[PDB]
């Protein structure tokens, strides 16, 4: 239900982002993408969080395709999925808990819960003694993980993120795409995209890789 | 989620006091600068209120001086009297003696021209010699609408620069910590969530503002007292400057806030719209 | 010699970061122009009543009435023997055969006289009246003692009120531009650190802001003129109206070139300054040993 | 003649930075620094930066120490260091050659070799026509291969660097430290830092670890 079609973007400046995309996915499917350094897959997932235009072909998501939607829909739809950028946002000047907690204001619930939810969510990264500080504070790797914390509460019903853990411990990343297939088990479909093959052997893979624009340079390989 | 709504009005304030009371410095130097802007144009509106107090030293002269008859006659002169009062143009034909005359002011300047009225006036009664001296009156005449020209266009700039300085103040303020409006947007979040807090710190700006220049304003008032009441003793009066009317000085806070509140809307809209998807 | 190399390109960029984003540097630039505009708009026109000094003084004039018969030369003598005291704009001679006359359109006689001092105190003026009272030929000095204390009350609010707004705007206009200036560099901290932990020294960190802040000093200064020349240009509609009907030869000239210049280079200078104080506080804040 | 004597790191917030540690590296060595997530390695680094002040202990830059020295004494010696940053620091709005170039702008070197030079450091990184653009235009590996740009140019005497690679492909990976090991065949010293070993333990290398702010949870295993 996430299928593509014909898809391709080229800037007005003159380069193609991308050149040309047809595929589907199903629901509570594992994804992963690699390719080289050129490739297009922050551009891809953008595509999906849709803060530019397809510039040929169509996507679908569910009922409503993408292109040509009112700019009022788009917090509806940006405000059911969770994500993580290799340049990392955080709110400088606002602690972490708000800064995990911000989703919850945007639904909207009691603060009691708010904080047992965050709290909960502090637990699963490992960053117990780091709950009220600026993010300026952190240690490289640990705003990661807090972004990463942020995609997590709220259960979201989508996780798309990014590399993760691409500053990171090898050892401590075992758990976290552990928690990521623990998200999984449930009805979350995860477009996760990196770099590093050598774990991405273990699990269920898909391994749709990228060359230059080009859709197919793999397969389903499953 | 009525509640909700509540919960982001609160949470948005107090947030906003502890930026506001965070970096005091900076915050109270861009206060006062908006402040003693504000102060200029309601203060001349004061100052210009108070010397329409005094609304007699417009008319003061130029009573048209009707001599009565060579022949002393207190008793027709008096009978004379109040018909002047009837007539519009003026306002009362004071009896004088002869240690005669008698005198009224007009109430506005007119010009050359309205002494037909004069001439008309010579027909009374008492009447020895119309006087009533002309080029007065085109002195006048030529003083007035020429100061109206000079208070509108002083009225006039000094709305604008008030306005200019206001608006691209808030306007760049708004402009920095830019990370917020898209960190917010892209996650979720509405206009009016991410609206919130702006209009809130720009209108405590504008309170702020509000406030100190009715303290300028009124330190100055008070200091200009000393001569004011000197020249209305000196004179023959007493006529000194009055203090800050309070119900004036609410109205003067109000529009501050609310021009802070406008301005903080018309800064966000175009951040709002550059990061649009198009 | 590479001072002079750095200097070339660092206004390159600015006039290209001047140009990108064009309206909102317009914009800020308008309102620093009309607010240097006010103060010295205000300072013109006191050049113009200096120019029409003379009605300042001579309209509560001193006169004086002299004995009942002096000599016609005796008088065209006294008016230049009262020329050599201070308090005589004018001393124009009137015989006793002229004041006759004189009285009779007004309305044995005594020879009057025509005297307009400077100084406005009515102490100074009233001895001086006296004295004027005490002359060979006079009678009696013609002196409404309180119309020469009015004129004496007159100039002092009227002193206290001007030296208040001057005093009051050039703050005004210092705050509002130092703010404008630090706030745009409060602005674009990134690359300020960025070359800092590059290395580089102080003056090369800093050179950029200087020139943008000149020409932003320059733009506003120049618009400013304009805007003064116009509003004189239209005001003069009324002045020339009471010339005409008074009867009288003034008229507002506007924008002498001379004070342009001078607008103009405190405007760049303003600009200068405030740009290296606001610097200077960042630079500051980012020393950690 | 790189030596440390007992220094350690304390923070003003009460939070423990660095407890002690003692040092030497000599001239022209290299060194492969790791270590886990919560490891100082950044604040580690950042100290011979000297944009931090020891705190407890001392320590030495050859001839000079680091410390009561002059902040306009500082400059120099940054002028000398190539350093890149995990968060890549990049002019926006300012074209990717004269971001290069900043460095030998900073040195007042004629401008016609400016360009050779610029256009010299493009093949190394590999990078062709992705010049005369701006940075926000570029993909975050492109980013990443264009502060190793800015790093290597006008040929440092000290080379520092952290987490290289954080994004890269492993093909891209090898042929970057490549140049790495060329510049330190050069007579230069390289103390690059990453969690992966994986890749650098291919080659002889001298690697060191620490461990929740302890100089050492390992020793040396030239
Ligand atoms: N706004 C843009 N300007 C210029 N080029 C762009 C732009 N957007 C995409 N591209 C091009 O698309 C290519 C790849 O897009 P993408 O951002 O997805 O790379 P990536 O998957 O994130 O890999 P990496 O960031 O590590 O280099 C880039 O190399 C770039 O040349
Ligand atoms: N300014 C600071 N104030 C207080 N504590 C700090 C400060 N900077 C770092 N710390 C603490 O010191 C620890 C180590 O800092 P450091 O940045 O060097 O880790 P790191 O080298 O970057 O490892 P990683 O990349 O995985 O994050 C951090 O986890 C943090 O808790
Ligand atoms: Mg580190």
């Amino acid at each position: 239900m996430i299928r593509f079609e014909q898809v391709g973007k080229r800037y007005p400046n003159g380069h193609v982002g991308l050149h040309e995309v047809s595929f589907r996915v199903h629901r509570g499917e594992i994804l992963f993408v690699t390719g080289h350094s050129g490739a297009g897959k922050s551009t891809l997932l953008r595509l999906i969080l849709a803060m530019e235009r397809p510039t040929s072909g169509k996507l679908l998501l569910g009922g409503q395709d993408l292109g040509r939607i009112t700019t009022a829909q788009i917090p509806f739809l940006r405000r059911q999925i969770g994500v993580v950028f290799q340049n990392h946002q955080l709110l400088t000047d606002r602690t972490v808990a708000d800064n995990i907690a911000l989703p919850l204001q945007i639904l909207g619930m009691p603060k009691p819960e708010i904080a047992k939810r965050v709290a909960s969510a502090l637990e699963r990264v490992n960053l117990k003694e780091k709950g009220e500080a600026l993010p300026s504070d952190l240690s490289t790797g640990q705003q990661q993980r807090v972004g990463i914390a942020r995609a997590i509460v709220h259960q979201p019903a989508l996780l798309l993120a990014d590399q993760p853990t691409g500053n990171l411990d090898p050892r401590l990343a075992s758990e976290i795409m552990g928690v990521f297939e623990d998200i999984n088990r449930l009805g979350t479909t995860v477009l996760i995209a990196s770099h590093d093959l050598a774990l991405i052997a273990r699990m269920r893979h898909r391994m749709l890789t990228l060359q230059r624009g080009r859709i197919i340079a793999d397969r389903e390989d499953e | 989620s009525f509640s909700a709504y509540l919960e982001s009005h609160r949470a948005s304030l107090v947030d906003s006091l502890r930026r506001l009371f965070g970096h005091p410095f900076g915050s109270f130097f861009t206060c006062l600068v908006m402040g003693i802007t504000l102060s200029l144009p309601m203060g001349l509106s004061l100052l210009l209120n108070n010397v329409e107090r005094l609304g007699g030293s417009w008319q003061r002269a130029a009573q048209i001086s009707l001599f009565l008859d060579l022949k002393t006659s207190e008793n027709q002169g008096q009978d004379l009297r109040e018909q002047i009062e009837r007539l519009p143009d003026v306002i009362e034909a004071q009896l004088i003696s002869r240690e005669p005359v008698i005198s009224v002011t007009p109430k506005q300047i007119d010009r050359a021209g309205l002494e037909a009225l004069r001439q008309q006036l010579a027909e009374l009664p008492h009447v020895q010699q119309a006087q009533l001296d002309l080029v007065w009156v085109e002195r006048l005449s030529a003083i007035l609408k020429l100061g109206e020209r000079f208070v509108f266009g002083l009225t006039i700039l000094l709305v604008l620069t008030l306005l200019l300085v206001v608006g691209n103040t808030i306007r760049l303020h708004i402009e920095n910590r830019r990370n917020e409006i898209e960190v917010i947007k892209l996650v979720g979040g509405t206009d009016g969530y991410v609206r919130r807090p702006f209009l809130y710190m720009g209108a405590l700006y504008g309170l702020g503002a509000g406030i100190l220049s009715w303290a300028l304003l009124a330190y100055s008032l008070n200091w200009l007292n000393g001569s004011v009441v000197n020249l209305s003793g000196l004179y023959g009066s007493d006529f000194g400057l009055q203090g800050v009317p309070l119900d004036d000085g609410l109205s003067l806070t109000v529009g501050a806030v609310l021009l802070g509140w406008v301005g903080a809307w018309l800064a966000v809209a175009r951040h709002l719209r550059e990061l649009a998807p198009r």
